[PDB]
């Protein structure tokens, strides 16, 4: 049960031109990898969010989750 | 940026916090770092493939490419993010 998709990301991945066939792991272990970024990300920002009763995440606390997480940061610096 | 994975990072979102939501502006941000992560362990993936005289693009290969890019425990949660989702079928 993921909420990224082992298709698209199938897809993404044979549309890339990154090699000649893709295994049928690939996609599902990128496609987990994809979404445990983003809930790092999300949380971290939804955090911050309602640390200031914000009830809405915007561009800040994605750029303050990010940047004082150093390693969130030397990933998307 | 190139791919949208808006529905996505909202379906997580409700997972993480289901009663907080995200701006459009800042949803915008969060596709971007899904686009540039994807090309990096796709790249990376591919590199290390394409090296090892390599026809397929397996888990193991992005598994490496996680290793290698990610800092920190960010590569030791998603890897076990990764080995434990083919783990299933």
């Amino acid at each position: 049960g993921l909420q990224f998709p082992v298709g698209r990301v199938h897809r993404l991945l044979r549309k890339g031109n990154y090699a000649e066939r893709v295994g049928a792991g690939a996609p599902v272990y990128l496609a987990a990898v994809l979404e445990y970024l983003t809930a790092e990300i999300l949380e971290l920002a939804g955090n911050a969010a309602r640390d200031n009763k914000k009830t809405r995440i915007i561009p800040r606390h994605l750029q303050l989750a990010v940047r004082n997480d150093e390693e969130l940061n030397k990933l998307l610096g | 940026r190139k791919e949208s994975y808006a529905i996505y990072v909202y379906k997580v979102l409700k997972q993480v916090h289901p009663d907080t939501g995200i701006s459009s502006k800042a949803m915008s941000i969060m596709n971007s770092f899904v686009n540039d992560v994807f090309e990096r362990i796709a790249g990376e993936a591919s590199r290390l493939a394409h090296y090892n005289k390599r026809s397929t693009i397996t888990s193991r290969e992005i598994q490496t490419a996680v290793r290698l890019l990610l800092p920190g425990e960010l590569a030791k949660h998603a890897v076990s993010e990764g080995t434990k989702a083919v783990t299933k079928y």
